[PDB]
Parts: C-alpha cells; structure tokens; sequence
RNA sequence: UUUGGACAAACUUGGUCAUUUAGAGGAACUAAAAGGUUUCCGUAGGUGAACCUGCGGAAGGAUCAUUAAAG
C-alpha cells in the first residue's frame, strides 16, 4: 500500500467543485476516470486524493453546498455518487447509475438538502435524454447501491447536451446543448417550461442566477446573454470576448457576472449596466472549469495546460489602502 | 376568379402549422426561490 | 459595492510534457522534475515544500533525461541539443 | 547498425504532412503537420510550418531508434497538380539538416491514366 | 468616443442616374398624396429624397454608405423640409421599417428582388410601389405564365400582386453608364390579399418549378421531393413511402395537369393541384 | 521578383515563397483569359508595394 | 534646454520656469488659470463626416443585432399619470 | 493553426489524456529476403507485443529496392513488395510475390517522336501462381536514319505485341515463380524480346514494367524453408 | 382507506419594515494644461441578378528558352 501520492500534472479539467466538510478540498473532473481531489492551497500543494470508480474519463462534476456529497458524470455511460466518510476523512462510492445509452455529459445535484442527503440526481447524456435518478436513503451496510431505473426520461435536444444547471429552489433546471438552444424543464415532472433560442452557436454553459430569476448562457458566438425566467426573454446581451465563452457564473448576487472563454481572458461584467468592469488575465490556454465561493469572493479557474489561478476579491482592501 | 375563391375557401378546412413540416428547401440537398437570500439575512 | 479587483495565485504543473523520469535525492528531500525545456527542483521537507531552483534552458529543446546525484549537490541533465 | 524508415511527405496546397513509418508502412512512427506548428491558418502551407514539422518528426524518429529514412514525396494528385509544392521541398531540406540519413527520394504522386472531371468547371478555376 | 463607435459600426468606405425626366415619371406613377407617408431607401445624393419631401408629409431615408447619407443631411439642414426628413444607417432588410403608404427608393439591384418580397410579406404594405429594376429581371417579374422569362419567382409575385412596367431606362442616363439595362415598374399589393398560406404555396411553387418546362407530374416523381412530401404526410398523420407516391399519382391524375408543362398552366391550375394535396393529406409547408 | 520557365504548357517559377506565389496569380490570370495589358497594370501596382516594403 | 510642459499630469509648468501643482493651488487660482488657457486656445475626410453625423439630431444607426441606436452609441427611445401627475 | 484567435471546435471538448507511450509495448521484428536475393537483410519492423504478434505480421507488405537487395545501382528503378507469411524468433520470411518500377524511370522512358508498345498477359506459373505481367517497349531509329520519327505501323505494333505476349506466357508457364524471379533480376527476358522482335522492327527500351500476382499461393511458407536454406528452448533455472 | 390532535413546506391577500432601483424637475459643490474584369456561338437555367451559372464549340486572342546524346 502507498503512503502518499504526488501529482506532477492534472491534465485538462472539465469542471471543478469545492468539496469537503470545511470546503477546503477541490474535486477535479480531469480527462481521466479517477476522481482527483486536492486541498485548497494556503493563500506547493502536491498531495492529491485519487479515487478510481469509473472506467472512462469524467465529463462533468457536481457537488452539494455542504460538500459531503459528490456526483460524477463519466464517459463510460454511468454516474456515481460519492459520500464523505468522516471516519476515514475521504469520500466513498455511495451509489452507481448505469441506465444511460451513451456517455453522461452533465450531472445535477440538488441545491438544497433537507434530509441530510441529496434526494435526486439529474443527468444528461449524449443519448439526448435527461433522467432524474432518486438517491437512496443512507444505509449502514455501506455497500454501493446500483440503480438502473429513473423517475422520468425526456428527450431533450437534437445535439450534444453541454451543461446542466439547477435552480435554487430545485423547482426547475436548465440544459445547455450545442443545438443553439437552452430548454428549462420542470424539476418535479421534467415538463418543458420554455425554450431559449437566441444564440448563434452551441451553448457551452448555462448557470442559474442564485438569488433572483435570471439565467446566464454562454455560446460559441463569443457572447453571453442574460435571460429573465418570468418573461423568458433576453434582458442583456454581453459582447467583448474575442473567442468562444465556455463558462458563465454570477457573482456579487445579482450585481455582476463572470465569464471564461477560449481566449483565456476572465472578464468581470456588470449585469445591470452591461459594461466590463475588470479583465483578469492569468492563463495561456482555454479554460474549461470555473468555480466560485462566497458569492465570488474566491474564484478559481483551471487552464487546459494545467494551471490554476486563485483569485480573491479585495476591493475593500484596496479602498482601505 | 370565383373558381379561385372557392378553392381557397376549401383550403382552410385543411389548414395546419408548418413547424414540424420538413421544408421544401431540402429538395436540393437530397423552499422559496430566494431562500438563499434569506440564509444571508438570518 | 462591486467585486472587480482580484489577485491570482498561480499553480503550475511541476512535471509535464516530458518523457524523462523524475529524479530524487537519496535522502528523498530534493525532487527535480523536468517540465518541457525547464526543470523544477523542489524540496520535499514536510510542511515546507518549495521550489528551490527553476532552470530554463530557453533553447526550446526538451530534456531528454534528468539525473540528480544521490547526495543532491549536483544536478545533471541532457537536452535534445 | 542502420535501421531504416520511410518518410512519407504529403505537400498539399493548404497543408503539409510529414509522416514517418516503418519500411512496410502499416505502423506509424510519427505524424506531424503544419497545423501542429503554426498559429494562423494562412501559414499552414507555409514552408516555415513544414520545417518545424519535419524537425519534430526527426527528433521523434531518433527517439525510436530509426536513423535513416526513405523519402516518398507526394502531392494531392488525382485531378489536381502533380508536383509537390514548396512545403514538401522545405520538409525534405529540414530532414537532411536534422541529420537523419536520406536513403532514396521518389515521387509517388497519384497520377491517373484517366481521371474524372475537375472541380473548376469549363471556365476554369484558381482565379 | 462617439466617433470611434461610428467607425467601428461602419468603415465609411453607387452609380446614380442623372436624367431628371425619368425621376419625374417615377414621381408621377407613385401619385403620393400629402396625407400619405413614404419610406425612402438608398437615397444617394438626395435629389430624389427632396422630390418625395415635396409631395409627401414625411420622409425617412436609409442609406448603405454612411458618408453618402451624411451629405444628404447637409443638403437638407436648415430647410423647411428638414423636420420631415429622417435618415437611417444600415440595410433596410435588417431592421423593422416604419409604416409607409408608398415605397419610392433607389433600390440596389442586388437586393431589389429580395426587397419586393419583403414588401409583399410586410403587413400594411404600400398600396403602390414604384421601383427601378434591371430590364431582364424586370421582365421576369412581369413575365406571363408560360413565358420564356416566366419563373417560379414570377409566379409567386404575380399571384400575390399585379405588376406592370412603366418604362425602360437607358444605360447612358446612368453615370457611369453600366453595361446592364435598367427599367422601371409599378407593383400594387392585391387588396384583400388571397388568404393562402405562404409556406404551402411556396412548397408547391418549389416542387413543380424545379424545371419550368418539365411536366408537372415529372416534378413530383423526383425522388427527393417525393421524400419531402413523405415526412410532411407523416407529420400530418400525427396531427409507407411508396403509398404516398401512389397517392401523389392519384391527385396528379385527378387534376389532369400532370402531363402538361408547368410553365403553360396558370396560377389557379396549381391552386387546384394544391387543394388536391390537402385533400389527400400531403402538406408541403 | 522571380523567374519563370515556360516549357510548352509546363510552368516553373523560382524565387521566395511569397514571391513565387505572387507570380502564379498573374500567370494564372493570363491563362484564364485576362488581356496582357490589364495584367501588366496589376504588376505595376504590386511592384510599387514591393518597393515600399 | 528650454522650459516646456509639465512631465507630471496634475502639474502646470509655464515658460516662466514656474511649476504649479494642482493640489496646492487654491480654487480661485485654478479658475483664473483655466480661463487663462481659454484665451490661449481661443486665438490659437471621414472624421468631418463622422462629426456631421454627431451634430444632427435626426440620425440613427443599426448594429449587427438590428437594434436602433443613436450615433453616440446609446439606444435611442406619454404616460397619463406623469403628464397629469 | 494552434493560435488563440482560432475559433473553437466541438472535438476540443473531450480528449483522452496521454498516459501510455505506444512504443513501450511495441516489439521489433527482423525481416529477411529469399535466397534468390544476395542481401537477405532488408531492415526491421515493429508490432504490439502479444497479449498475438504473428497475425499482424502475416500479410504485412513492405517494398524495398533491388539495388539494396542486390548491391548494384543498375537495379535502382525496380520495386518488390514483401507480404510476410512465416515467422520464427523475430525473423520474417517470403518467396516471391510481385514487382514494379519507379515513376521517374517510366517518365524518363517516354519520349516524343517514337511509338510505345505495351503488352499485358495474365498467366500462371507452374506452382499455380496466377500473375499478370506488363511489358513496355519503344521504337528506335537506325544508325543511318534521316527521318525524325521512328513511328511503326499498327500492324507492326500488333505483330510485335503478339511476339511479346507469346514469350511472356512461355517463360512464366515453363518456370516456377522462384525461377521466374531469377529471370527478372538479370533481365534475360528483356533481351529475349529484342531478338524475337528484331526482324519485325528495331526497338529500344524493352522492359517488363510491372508484375502483379492475381490469385495466389502466397509469398509463402510452403517452399520457404527450402528456398531460405527446429530450435530447442533453453532451460529456465 | 376514515375521525380527531399537533408539526408544517408551499400558495393567495391587505399591511408593516429594510434594500436597491426607471424618466422628468429643482437647487449646491468639485474637476476640467490643451495646441478587380478577353471576345463570342448553340443550348439550358437563375430569389443578396448594377448581373451571375452548367454543358460543348470558336479566335474574329501577344511564341520566350532549350532542342542531333544509338554521341
């Protein structure tokens, strides 16, 4: 058995999530079946926690806000839910979901946990279907529970589904596909609430606004557009990226949005006025992962070469100076 | 013309939407929502 | 209030883009990893891991092989040149 | 003491491929193109892209153990031009400079005894 | 700055006719009332936009080259017609047009044929429009059924509206004189417009006039069009491809127009054919 | 700023990569049927650009 | 050597050889110095088009999205309550 | 184009990580040539190591120059393809398949002001090797000729073609494939064509342009050990 | 599946507190050191046609260099 592991590199990371009871770990969805998790550096973090449960590369990743539950989407057509084991201080495989014809592209976990565990698992795959998988209640046997039946299965898009986002109240979820359209489905039933089709290229990412009824969608047309759920129309169209925008996330509640693109430039944008407040340039390759903490007070972006940039909001500090 | 009007009149009996119809162009081809804002308050 | 100012802290990969095997001192304290045409000499002291030296040839020629002496005082490497 | 390879170069109008394989050709040793080595599409067919690609292949060729290669240059052929362009010539130069011994050089362009109609049409093409 | 923004949207990088008599005839054909309002396009020097300012309540002009528009402004600045005149930047196709009672404009020949169908499509279209077109394309538009110049485009416009040609404009009047021959035409949108679906008619229009001369029946037996009709029939059923072809054969036989050449038959012969495809359940679009 | 050997229907152009390319379009334009005089005018334009740069 | 303009932006260096730093200047002194320049300045083809588009009010530009905006780059635009209230 | 300004493509989304060098698992395999050829060493090749290795080896065609195999520049323009068929301890073995020439030579042979005669025959060897031969010849001018061209009558072309065809079938039928190669190397067959057609018309540049093997015994194991001129293992301890 | 008792999500509604926030006004302060295109014939088409396109034919369209190498 191995005392400790040192990771020279982490390849290309599709998505990243803050994990752990203290949210001091960083789970990585690299181009490898193993689930790599690293502690947040002090602000060199060579140590990495490698969990091997999948047979193929991890397409996407989702985690609960509490950080004790992780859902991994893989290219082997299966999704795995991992639970944190406080006794061993490591995550263990909780359940496996196999009923997918093709690779699972995106995975969604509840934004709210009331029973102490996530109760459903939203998944999207290249088979062009969305499946809501119920999660078992905790069992002391600690043997992995394999589920092959989903609550509902709905055909979603004609092209590959790129991203999946869950609303704060877990009432609706939005799926981003390369088909130039985003569709919002009722979480309880999977019924199509509305279809958002204004971008000219495939939508790489879709993000629910965590506080009020807004959506941010990123396309290959170098644009981001803010949508209002109540009207299901575009409030603001965001322009200025030289290359395709791959990630889009809200920070500072409603006030601002952050976007990462294939141009490697992270741009801080103003939702209300649509004027670019700041540009952060710390990478030399495309950015596939962008995670935020504390309403964007902490931002981490992973480069395709394997470089992480750990950004910290300090407007108050600069103002103090 | 009166023949034209009658034929047009009969068409509306068989009238449908065109969203699902394949275009002839292809012939050439062959808690509350704001609950988190409340966790902030409390 | 608006969140605009930010400072990025970089986490580059120590060991990548090379077929050369990483070399370590006999005591296990000094670890030299060849990355592309650059070498990252990193100490393995628990609680104080740091990059002791960084060597960049700038010739754009990749390190064919790398070797660190068991005592760790000298580091020797060969490039494609 | 001299292991031979086959450096197959395909010099197209818009790109150059440098492919080195065994004598048989079933197994590839290293394949590098202009698109590997340039930032702009317009320069994929540039000689500069070709020399960079050849150097990368020559380095990889050495790593395997092959020290000499047989050059089989070719163009797109078919209903199009039959002579390799400057990109293929530049790649051949780089291989010689790389130090890999060149065994034999042959042009293997696909030359049709008879061919179908070309893309241009009656009035011509390549304005 | 405002100047930098204007440069980005347009870089600021067309030959016009000089004979006034044709322009006077163009104005006469429109017969614009003072109550009536007109939309202007590609006004150019503004020798034409001032004429419409003379005879119309209000004028809004859209120009392709921003510089050419700006000098038009300078011409009208400090004039009684200054208030009435308005200018626009960017092509008319691209943005919603203000409602206008007549279309008078120097339509570019590239967008002239596209221009007309936008007028036909646009609700509350002008009762009369006077435009200058290339002679050949103008002859297509007025081409009668079965004409050598007749075309599927000419069929659509003729059904939707009746169009008559005013006069043929010589090249020498144009400066510089172009090799092409120009002409002037008047089109009035039929009121009330026939309430036939646009897509359905265009569907029949496209299938039967792939070849204007080839028989009406021969158009449908084409493998691809039969295939397109097949999917649409499946969708109609939702609301066996040899069978639809057999069904297509029956409607062609009943119409008795299948053997005849498509150009020879008139518009209503196609309309009867259209209904037969609705009776059988095969819907085009 | 190149050389051209016109061996029957066989054309060879010698020079730098950009220079040999520039010659090809002028030769090809002649093949497609452009009159020599009009072609000669374009040669003067590019030649001035060559001297400027 | 000859005295020229101020190297630092918030400073005024006259040809007299006197350097005037804006922060220490009093407001009354700042006013007259501003007026002093104004007398100095007063006595002392695409762009001309572009300014012409700026001057006239009845001008509007279309972007690539189809939106209707003024020359300056801002989107160009009664309420029964507001007029009576 | 790897530049940043390049627009993104769909395939860049999901890409496997490089974690195995293929050449770690490859195993080199040495190739040998028949005893008909002086230089039996004709290089070396590689395959993935057996999980077998042999199946990929069998049928693997490689082409090498005669000058390399015979150590003489006189044969610089001739090609012979090697499909491996029997394997022993990293060694690959063959007994004849086929032949061809270089493009530059063939273009060097075609010239203006002369007639070209190309004859093709489908014929089997005594060992049941069904093969197709292509022979090419060119008319030449006599020493004292004053005419520019040496064009021959169509009757001469047909007559010469008949003579070439008769000889090609005669040599192939009355010989083994291994013997047939022993004829190809010295070009004795080409000299035979000159003299049979000497009476009909003076010719130059007679060659067998190409040889194809249509239906097959193989480039094969059966006669291989005899043509190429078993081994106990070693105790593991 | 039924009765009653508490827990209690979520929904509608009039109020009450805190937060931003859209036009029109009124009234203060501060800052503002620049100078592209050959000419046609026959046939067939055209919906980003100031013209284009498919097939076959013509010159009534500007020939440099090398050239016996079975020498």
């Amino acid at each position: 058995q191995v005392t400790s592991s040192i990771a020279g590199n982490h390849g290309i990371i599709a998505d990243m999530r803050y994990v752990g009871p203290e949210l001091n770990k960083l789970a990585l969805a690299t181009n490898s079946p193993s689930l790599r998790i690293i502690p947040v550096p002090d602000l060199l973090p060579l140590d990495v926690e490698i969990y091997e449960g999948h047979e193929d590369l991890l397409n996407s990743l989702d985690a609960t806000e509490d950080g004790l539950w992780i859902a991994t989407a893989s290219k082997d057509n299966t999704a795995i839910v991992w639970r944190y084991n406080e006794n061993s201080c490591k995550f263990d495989i909780y359940a496996k979901y196999i009923g997918h014809s093709a690779a699972v592209t995106a995975v969604g976990l509840p934004n709210i946990v009331s029973k102490g565990y996530p109760e459903f698992l939203l998944t999207a795959s290249n088979d062009l279907t969305i499946k809501k998988w119920i999660i078992p209640k905790p069992t002391a046997s600690m043997d992995v529970q394999i589920i092959k039946v989903s609550e509902y299965t709905r055909h979603a898009h004609e092209k590959d589904i790129n991203a999946l986002s869950v609303s704060p109240n877990d009432s609706i979820f939005a799926t981003a596909s390369y088909d130039k359209t985003c569709k919002i489905w009722n979480l309880e039933n999977g019924e199509l609430e509305a279809t958002l089709a204004n971008h000219k290229r495939g939508l790489w990412d879709v993000s629910f606004c965590q506080y009020d009824k807004l959506l941010a969608t990123s396309s290959g047309d170098k644009t981001v557009k803010i949508w209002s759920l109540d009207t299901f129309s575009v409030m603001k169209t965001l322009e200025g990226h030289t290359n395709a925008v791959q990630r889009c996330s809200f920070i500072n509640k409603q006030k601002q949005l952050i976007s990462c693109g294939a141009d490697g430039l992270i741009k801080i944008w103003d939702c209300s006025s649509g004027e670019c407040l700041k540009t952060l340039d710390g990478h030399n390759n495309r950015l596939w992962a962008l995670s935020t903490m504390n309403d964007g007070d902490m931002i981490v972006s992973a480069d395709a070469d394997g470089v992480f940039q750990f950004w910290k909001d300090c407007t108050e500090q600069e103002i103090e100076e | 013309r009166e023949e034209r009007k009658t034929i047009i009149g009969k068409l509306q009996d068989y009238k449908i939407d065109t969203s699902l119809l394949t275009s002839s162009k292809r012939l050439g081809e062959g808690k509350k929502y704001n609950w988190r804002q409340r966790v902030e308050m409390e | 209030d608006l969140k605009t100012s930010y400072k990025g802290i970089s986490l580059n990969p120590i060991y990548a883009g090379s077929s050369a095997v990483a070399t370590v001192s006999e005591n296990g304290k000094i670890l030299a990893t060849p990355v592309l045409d650059e070498i990252n000499i990193i100490d393995l002291t628990p609680g104080s891991r740091k990059i002791l030296h960084k060597i960049s040839n700038e010739d754009e020629q990749e390190i064919t092989a790398l070797k660190l002496t068991p005592d760790g005082q000298y580091l020797t490497y060969v490039s494609q040149a | 003491s001299q292991v031979f390879g086959v450096a197959r170069i395909y010099a197209s109008f818009n790109d150059t491929f440098v492919h080195v394989t065994d004598l048989s050709g079933k197994e590839t040793i290293a394949r590098v193109t202009g698109g590997m080595k340039v930032k702009a599409d317009r320069d994929e067919s540039s000689p500069y892209a070709a020399m960079l690609a050849a150097q990368d292949v020559a380095a990889k060729c050495k790593e395997v153990g092959i020290t000499a290669v047989h050059v089989k240059i070719r163009a797109t052929g078919g209903t199009r031009t039959k002579t390799p362009g400057p990109g293929g010539q530049a790649a051949l130069r780089a291989l010689a400079r790389s130090g890999l011994r060149i065994g034999r050089i042959e042009d293997v362009t696909p030359v049709p005894s008879d061919s179908t109609r070309k893309k241009g049409g009656r009035r011509g093409r390549r304005l | 700055s405002a100047e930098k923004h204007l440069s980005s949207v347009f870089k600021f990088n067309q030959h016009i006719l000089k004979n006034p008599l044709v322009a006077q005839g163009i104005v006469d054909k429109a017969q614009i009332r003072p109550s009536d309002v007109v939309l202007e396009v590609g006004p150019g020097t503004g020798n034409l936009t001032v004429r419409i300012l003379e005879q119309a309540k209000n004028v809004v002009a859209v120009e392709m080259d921003p510089r050419m528009a700006a000098e038009l402004t300078k011409r009208v600045r400090g004039t009684p017609v200054e208030k009435k005149l308005e200018i626009m930047l960017g092509d008319f196709m691209k943005t919603e047009l203000p409602y206008f009672d007549i279309c008078i404009s120097n339509t570019p020949y590239q967008i002239s044929s596209p221009l007309v169908f936008k007028l036909i499509n646009q609700p509350r279209p002008p009762r009369v429009s006077i435009l200058m077109f290339q002679r050949e394309f103008a002859l297509r538009l007025l081409a009668r059924p079965g004409d050598s110049l007749y075309c599927r485009l000419s069929a659509n416009v003729q059904m939707w509206a009746n169009v008559t040609h005013i006069m043929k404009v010589g090249k020498n009047n144009f400066r510089p004189p172009p090799q092409v021959e120009s002409s002037v035409v008047r089109l009035e949108i039929k009121n009330p417009r026939p309430q036939v679906d646009y897509n359905e008619w265009d569907g029949l229009l496209r299938i039967v006039f792939v070849r204007k001369n080839r028989t009406i029946s021969a158009g449908f037996k084409s493998t691809t069009v039969m295939d397109i009709l097949e999917k649409n029939y499946k969708t109609f059923l939702a609301m066996m491809h040899d069978v639809v072809k057999e069904k297509i054969d029956t409607v062609l036989k009943e119409t008795d127009l299948g053997d005849k050449r498509a150009g020879k038959c008139d518009q209503n012969d196609f309309l009867r054919l259209l209904y037969a495809f609705h009776q059988v359940g095969i819907h085009f679009s | 700023r190149t050389r051209i050997v016109l061996a029957d229907s066989k054309i060879h152009i010698l020079g730098g990569f950009t220079h040999i390319r520039m010659a090809r379009e002028s030769v090809v334009s002649l093949i497609l049927g452009s009159p020599p005089g009009k072609v000669y005018g374009n040669l003067r334009t590019v030649a001035s650009r060559l001297k400027e740069r | 050597y000859n005295v020229g303009k101020a190297e630092k932006d918030g400073e005024i260096r006259l040809k007299n050889g006197v350097a005037m730093s804006k922060e220490e200047l009093t407001r009354e002194d700042k006013n007259r110095l501003r007026r002093a320049l104004k007398r100095k300045r007063s006595k002392a083809k695409r762009n001309d088009v572009v300014d012409t588009l700026s001057k006239a009010k009845n001008i509007t530009v279309i972007n690539q999205k189809g939106e209707k905006k003024d020359v300056s780059g801002k989107t160009k635009k009664p309420d029964s309550t507001n007029i009576k209230l | 184009a790897v530049g940043k300004n390049k627009r993104l493509s769909k395939g860049k989304k999901g890409q496997k990580k490089r974690v195995v060098d293929p050449f770690t698992r490859k195993e080199w395999f040495d190739i040998k040539a028949p005893s008909t050829f002086e230089n039996r060493n004709v290089g070396k090749t590689l395959v993935n190591k057996s999980t077998s290795a042999s199946d990929a080896l069998k049928g693997r065609v490689v082409e090498v120059c005669l000058a390399d195999l015979q150590g003489s520049e006189d044969h610089s323009f001739r090609k012979i393809k090697l499909r491996v068929d029997e394997v022993q301890g990293k060694n690959l073995l063959t007994n004849f398949h086929g032949m061809d020439f270089t493009t530059d030579k063939l273009r060097s042979m075609v010239r203006k002001w002369q007639t070209l005669i190309e004859a093709n025959v489908t014929v089997k060897t005594s060992d049941d090797y069904v093969l197709r031969i292509f022979a090419i010849a060119f008319t030449r001018k006599q020493a004292n000729q004053v005419k520019r061209h040496s064009y021959a009558q169509s009757s001469h072309i047909r007559a010469i073609r008949k003579v070439i065809s008769e000889i090609l079938t005669k040599e192939v039928q009355g010989s083994t494939l291994a013997q047939l190669t022993s004829k190809l190397i010295p070009e004795v067959i080409n000299k035979e064509i000159e003299n049979a057609t000497k009476d009909i018309f003076p010719l130059q540049n007679i060659h067998v342009r190409k040889v194809k093997l249509l239906k097959q015994p193989k480039f094969d194991v059966g006669a291989l050990m005899a043509l190429h001129g078993e081994e106990k293992g070693k105790k593991v301890t």
